[PDB]
């Protein structure tokens, strides 16, 4: 689950060289589909991965 | 000794404390408003892309 009430079943462990990696070098550590969010609204796991990510890129905890 | 009566009273008077004046300030005092976040100074670019 989440810190915002959307619980997910572990489904498939994806072997680290088939996921997308980005341009900074990093794998992500969990997907997340973009079809739990329309019927769920949960704006608030939006701000809070741009928050954690600007949190982690600054030594900052976040309000 | 006889203790005989009287006629009807015509008005009572009470006697009470007065009101509680100078307690309230004429302007109120509230609870200040909590700041708007703030961009801390001193951010900049500490991700170089690599090679």
């Amino acid at each position: 689950a989440s810190r915002h009430g959307q619980k997910g079943i572990l489904s498939r462990l994806w072997p680290a060289e088939d996921m997308p990696f980005t341009e900074s070098g990093m794998v992500p550590d969990i997907l997340f589909n973009p079809h739990g969010f329309p019927s769920r609204m949960t704006i608030g796991m939006l701000i809070e991965s741009m928050a954690g990510k600007s949190a982690a890129l600054h030594g900052l905890c976040h309000d | 000794g006889g203790l005989t009566c009287a006629s009807a009273p015509q008005g009572t008077l009470r006697i009470l404390e007065g009101p509680q004046q100078s307690l309230s300030g004429s302007p109120l005092q509230p609870i200040p408003a909590s700041p708007p976040p703030q961009i801390p100074p001193g951010l900049r670019p500490r991700f170089c892309a690599f090679g």
